[PDB]
Order: structure tokens, then C-alpha cells, then sequence
């Protein structure tokens, strides 16, 4: 670190034998995914004899 | 041939897209620069 090198951007110190490229790339992937079931049966039977 | 000299005058930060480097054109890569940047 004699030369106190620097990234062009003055974010970070770097070591005299490396060099950096500027690839500033982000990437998002969001999946949702919602299955709702409902099923409701009813049943009722009468049966009168007199 | 570093440019803290500029920053500390200036207090501007350096355009980080350069020309000058070497492109590999198979593998479309920058690699380390032929012309002289002081």
C-alpha cells in the first residue's frame, strides 16, 4: 500500500497490484405464490311418519 | 501517476468508466490498460 491507491469512486483502499472494474450490477427475484381451497358441504335430511 | 493529488485539490471524485484497457473479446472481459492514464 505505498501509493495509498484508491478506487476510482473513493469508496476503498486498494493494493498497488490490483486494479478494479467499476461493475456495479444489482439483481432481484421475488416469487410469490398463493394457493387457497375450501371445500364446505352441508347435508340435512328429515324424515316424519304419523 | 495516482490522483489523489486532484481529489485532495478538487474534493471531486474520478470518473470511474475509462478507456484504454484491454478487452478480451472472447470471454468479453476488460483486462489491464495499455494506454497511459496519469
Amino acid at each position: 500500500y505505498t501509493n495509498c491507491k484508491t478506487t476510482e469512486d473513493g469508496q476503498y483502499i486498494i493494493p498497488d497490484e490490483v486494479y478494479t472494474i467499476p461493475q456495479k450490477e444489482s439483481n432481484l427475484e421475488m416469487n410469490s405464490e398463493v394457493l387457497e381451497s375450501w371445500m364446505n358441504y352441508q347435508s340435512t335430511t328429515s324424515l316424519s311418519i304419523n | 501517476t495516482g490522483f489523489q493529488i486532484c481529489k485532495n485539490a478538487l474534493k471531486l471524485p474520478v470518473l470511474e468508466v475509462l478507456p484504454g484497457g484491454g478487452w478480451d473479446n472472447l470471454r468479453n472481459v476488460d483486462m489491464g490498460r495499455v494506454m497511459d492514464l496519469t
